[PDB]
RNA sequence: CCUGGUCCACCCGUGACGCUGAGGCGCGAAAGCGUGGGGAGCAAACCGGAUUAGAUACCCGGGUAGUCCACGCCCUAAACGAUGCGCGCUAGGUCUCUGGGUCUCCUGGGGGCCGAAGCUAACGCGUUAAGCGCGCCGCCUGGGGAGUACGGCCGCAAGGC
RNA sequence: UAGCGCCGGCCAACUCCGUGCCAGCAGCCGCGGUAAUACGGAGGGCGCGAGCGUUACCCGGAUUCACUGGGCGUAAAGGGCGUGUAGGCGGCCUGGGGCGUCCCAUGUGAAAGACCACGGCUCAACCGUGGGGGAGCGUGGGAUACGCUCAGGCUAGACG
């Protein structure tokens, strides 16, 4: 909530090429061939979502990450680790949202799987399914680690790159689900609801938004809680 | 022509139970209260689902055997109808029964609309005093119906008058039975006709 | 040159409409800016405002859109629905006031070229005169 | 609470080794007849699982029609594909008249009285969808000054 | 050597002088015709050899008109982007040809690819429109009969419209 | 006095027997070669009814000559290309005229028919009376936004 200056790393787009022309209301001017975002917007738009995901967490609602970019895989998993927003890190699965009820089937064979190996009946039945299930066990856990959070459809879905997210931005639109993303000069605004115009590729400027982002959350329903333990993904 | 014939094999085939006996459609012998299925060889056999235009052309048959109107009568007044200014269904409903047949049977005079149609054709029913035998005679809000003096000593106007005490007439219609007379006080409204026939699917039906 | 200028400023308000611009300029000519007077007065635009472009007069149309629509294709509503000119060269169409048409029953506009200026169907109706049918809008 | 009818029932044929195979499609509209109407269009290996399944889709896909007494607020003019639908306000007692798909839509949707042309392409399917996106481009005098508020 | 079109920069001059275009007129690959010339290679027709059930073909050896030139005819085509011309409007990215410029790039003209909105029955089109508009011309109205018959015009003829 | 057509789908109405690509039916799709709801007969049913069918012709559906209201990349359809005649169409500003355009007043628009109301034959068909109409054209007066014309001006099209 005080990122005023602190937006060390963030105007930096992408490139001349792989831009969007819808985003040029929030571009400020082009150094050297690459699109760098216009700063005085960038908070103008950062009221409006702050504000909406306050009022969302302040009434309880849940908040749907999604990070696949491999830059923000490691910081959605643990951000959302927090305050218990659901995620989703290693690829989004086509029908995550629209056919919720068979992947909450999945979900329901992974607790199944989970009530298996914690009780004695691990032995019977040997060791093919003890290693059939196991393998099992250990990609419904790769796959749904954030996922099984969700007992209904989420109230908002937060994207870190909605180009390389666009089938969950397109599953929240079709559910009339409000999608708040983090987006750069490669995606169309229009589709977002609530946009954080930043960088996607650079790490601090993914750990700075979302960990800002969690933090109101949690300060939203009381009780601030310590900085993330994500600056040591740093690296 | 007037269909002459079978009428309860009517009552049979519409699926609804039609009065064109007057009584007996009423006591358990109508063949509609024991056999509800339609007539034929292939009465009781499984139906298939109707189309469209076998739905709108059984419910005009319904409308117009009701009335025993013969096809081009029915037609010509549901174009005359159509061609006034006002609700089509409703005002063919209300031309339908201004027909001076129909008015007997409304009035008690005769049992089935049949028997009033003898009744008309016979003289023995006046309008206004004077002698009327048209049963497509259209009856004008005001008009007297009576019973004719010469007929008022027959045995059928005798017995369904005596039957007529204590019976209550439609809300557009008096009776004044010692006299044998009544009159139509006003055009019927939809709601003042209790006929077992959706009159939109009659116009889609002369719709096409 | 422009064959019919007056079309060709209704096909730059809807091209620009349907891809959502701010404002179009079009070339400037007072029978467009009495057209556009009338298009302002019945809210299909924000409105106009005469502009110089490098040497030349233009007319800035500020269009207008309704509120940002929910689900897919989250386009706003457009104003213009429907804007086609009727009278145009080489076709010239010419009404009298018993022959102004009523536009989607009440709910559009059409625009006459009258002796007593440039009005709208119940404009002129009310006036009691007719003239050329410009076009249609809605 | 929720009327529902069947527009049409067909069988298609898809080649295999061996022979034909069919898979059954059909199109059901489901209506409240006070303003709210829905078009499905289901397709299973049985005609019983395409129906529902087609009422499924159908009350799935809503649209609300602003109805003013009876009739449509303003005539319409909806080209989907190669099929036009033309709609036209109609004063009481004039009656549904239309064909049978857009007959049945617009009798669930509530409608009385209103004139209707089918041009172009007769299909069925882009008659329905034609007729479904002229209701869904309906609007009221209320919408209209909502629009032009500035 | 003679000569046509075109593009850019300067913002210099004229001051609506514009667009299209039934007729008309002219140009119009190849093949074909006439007169004269030329004739290496190729090669219809044709002469043979093979193949084949036969082989009036494909394959092989020859070979004339022709292909070439001058002049005059002929008016056809998958004469194709199977998309008439002109103007305006409507995201961009990339490759390229050619200018101009503060020469990372910008700007203008042309040739390609991918794609916004939109269009299309779909394939696909998408600032080189098949999008949105306007003007003018041409043409279509089920298939066969048939681009045949008759008539007319043109042509030496083949034949064309 | 009750009859005539139909009963595979379009299209309302189904069974039995005979026949065996025969005899036949058929508006279009089509039916018949052993068990035909399609032929022929029967029973039954559906539709009209002093009529019912058939044929012919007209409009309709047919947005299938598309003014309203269509098209031409691959479905029928862009002319092989150009130059250009007539014709069609015509950027911005001011003024004159008022030809197109528009408005008012007025004349004309016979009757019958059509529409509406009342009335006369017991109803109706039929008929009478009254009412309302209406484009177009003539005349008088008026309007000038647009199109037209004339006079002038401008430079964004075009040309140099
Ligand atoms: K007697
Ligand atoms: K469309
Ligand atoms: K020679
Ligand atoms: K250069
Ligand atoms: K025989
Ligand atoms: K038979
Ligand atoms: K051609
Ligand atoms: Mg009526
Ligand atoms: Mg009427
Ligand atoms: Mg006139
Ligand atoms: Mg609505
Ligand atoms: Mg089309
Ligand atoms: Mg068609
Ligand atoms: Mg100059
Ligand atoms: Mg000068
Ligand atoms: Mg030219
Ligand atoms: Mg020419
Ligand atoms: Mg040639
Ligand atoms: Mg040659
Ligand atoms: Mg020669
Ligand atoms: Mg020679
Ligand atoms: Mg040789
Ligand atoms: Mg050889
Ligand atoms: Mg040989
Ligand atoms: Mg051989
Ligand atoms: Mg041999
Ligand atoms: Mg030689
Ligand atoms: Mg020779
Ligand atoms: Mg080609
Ligand atoms: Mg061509
Ligand atoms: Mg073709
Ligand atoms: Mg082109
Ligand atoms: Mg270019
Ligand atoms: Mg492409
Ligand atoms: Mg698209
Ligand atoms: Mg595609
Ligand atoms: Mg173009
Ligand atoms: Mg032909
Ligand atoms: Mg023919
Ligand atoms: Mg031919
Ligand atoms: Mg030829
Ligand atoms: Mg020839
Ligand atoms: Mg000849
Ligand atoms: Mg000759
Ligand atoms: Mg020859
Ligand atoms: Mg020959
Ligand atoms: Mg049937
Ligand atoms: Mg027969
Ligand atoms: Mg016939
Ligand atoms: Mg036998
Ligand atoms: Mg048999
Ligand atoms: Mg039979
Ligand atoms: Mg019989
Ligand atoms: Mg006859
Ligand atoms: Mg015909
Ligand atoms: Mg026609
Ligand atoms: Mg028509
Ligand atoms: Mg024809
Ligand atoms: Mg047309
Ligand atoms: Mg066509
Ligand atoms: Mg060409
Ligand atoms: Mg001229
Ligand atoms: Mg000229
Ligand atoms: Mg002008
Ligand atoms: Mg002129
Ligand atoms: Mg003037
Ligand atoms: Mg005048
Ligand atoms: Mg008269
Ligand atoms: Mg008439
Ligand atoms: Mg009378
Ligand atoms: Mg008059
Ligand atoms: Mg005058
Ligand atoms: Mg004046
Ligand atoms: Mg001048
Ligand atoms: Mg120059
Ligand atoms: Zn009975």
């Amino acid at each position: 909530t005080v990122k005023e200056l602190l937006e060390a790393g963030v105007h930096f787009g992408h490139e001349r090429k792989r831009w969007n022309p819808k985003f040029a209301r929030y571009i400020y001017a082009e150094r050297n061939g690459i699109h760098i975002i216009d700063l005085q917007k960038t908070m103008e738009e950062l009221e409006r979502t702050f504000r909406f995901i306050e009022d969302l967490a302040m009434r309880g609602g849940t908040i749907l990450f999604v990070g696949t970019k491999k830059q923000a895989q490691d910081i959605v998993r643990m951000e959302a680790e927090r305050a218990g927003m659901p995620y989703v890190n290693q690829r989004w699965l086509g029908g995550m949202l629209t056919n919720f009820k068979t992947i909450s089937q999945r979900v329901h064979r992974l607790e199944e799987l989970e009530a298996l190996f914690a009780s004695p009946e691990i032995e019977e039945r040997p060791k093919k399914e003890q290693v059939r299930l196991k393998h099992e066990l250990e990609r419904l856990q790769k796959y749904l680690s954030g996922f099984r959070l969700l007992k209904r459809l989420p109230d908002a879905i937060f994207v870190v790159d909605p180009t390389k997210e666009a089938i969950a931005v397109r599953e929240a639109r079709k559910l009339f689900i409000p999608v708040i993303a983090l987006a750069d000069t490669d995606s169309d605004p229009d589709l977002v609801d609530y946009i954080i115009p930043g960088n996607d590729d650079a790490i601090r400027s993914i750990q700075l938004i979302l960990s800002r982002a969690v933090d109101l959350i949690i300060q939203a329903r009381g009780g601030v809680v310590e900085p993330s333990p994500s600056y040591a993904l740093v690296q | 022509g007037r269909y002459i014939g079978p009428v309860c094999r009517l009552c049979r085939r519409e699926g609804v139970k039609l009065y064109l006996k007057g009584e007996r459609c009423y006591s358990p012998k109508c063949a509609m209260e024991r056999r509800p299925y339609p007539p034929g060889q292939h009465g009781q056999k499984r139906a298939r689902r109707p189309s469209d235009y076998a739905v709108r052309l059984r419910e005009k048959q319904k409308l117009r055997r009701i009335y025993g109107i013969s096809e081009r009568q029915f037609r010509n007044l549901f174009e005359e109808a159509s061609k006034k200014k006002g609700v089509t269904g409703s005002v063919f409903l209300g031309l339908l029964e201004s027909r001076l047949d129909n008015v007997v049977y409304r009035l008690g005079f005769a049992v089935s609309r049949r028997q009033a149609r003898q009744l008309v054709r016979h003289g023995h029913i006046t309008v206004n005093g004077r002698r009327v035998d048209l049963p497509s005679y259209r009856v004008r809000p005001g008009d007297e119906i009576a019973v004719a003096e010469k007929s008022r000593n027959l045995e059928l106007i005798r017995q369904n008058l005596e039957a007529m005490k204590g019976r209550k007439v439609g809300p557009w219609l008096s009776l004044d039975v010692e006299g044998m007379k009544g009159k139509f006080l006003r055009l019927p409204d939809r709601e003042d006709l209790a006929l077992p026939v959706n009159e939109q699917l009659v116009i889609e039906f002369y719709s096409r | 040159m422009l064959t019919d200028p007056i079309a060709d400023m209704l096909t730059r308000i809807r091209n620009a409409t349907r891809v959502y611009k701010e404002s179009t300029d079009v070339p400037a000519s007072r029978f467009k800016e009495e057209i556009l007077r009338i298009l302002a007065r019945e809210g299909f635009i924000k409105g106009y405002e005469r502009v110089d472009v490098d040497g030349k007069p233009y007319l800035r149309v500020y269009l207008k859109y309704g509120p940002r629509r929910q689900g897919p294709d989250p386009r706003p509503e457009q104003v213009i629905h429907h804007i086609r000119r009727i009278s145009k060269p080489g076709r010239r169409v010419y009404v009298g006031v018993k022959e102004i048409p009523r536009v989607r029953r009440g709910l559009g506009i059409a625009i006459l070229s009258t002796s007593k200026g440039v009005l709208t169907d119940r404009e002129a109706r009310k006036l009691g005169v007719g003239g050329e049918l410009i076009c249609e809008v809605w | 609470d929720f009327e529902e009818k069947m527009i049409l029932i067909r069988r298609t044929a898809r080649m295999q080794a061996g022979g034909r195979r069919f898979r059954f499609g059909a199109l059901v509209v489901v209506g409240d007849r006070q303003g709210r109407v829905g078009l499905g269009f289901g397709k299973a290996p049985e005609v019983p699982l395409a129906v529902q399944k087609a009422g499924y889709y159908a009350r799935r896909n809503m649209v609300e029609v602003p109805l003013q007494n009876g009739t449509i607020p303003h005539e319409i003019e909806v080209e989907f594909g190669a099929s036009k639908i033309v709609l036209k306000p109609a004063a009481p007692g004039t009656g549904v008249i239309a064909g049978a798909v857009p007959r049945a839509i617009l009798e669930l949707a509530g409608v009385t009285d209103i004139l209707t042309k089918e041009l172009g392409s007769r299909n069925p399917i882009n008659i329905a969808y034609a007729t479904m996106e002229a209701l869904r481009q309906l609007r009221t005098k209320a919408d209209v000054e909502r629009l032009r508020k500035g």
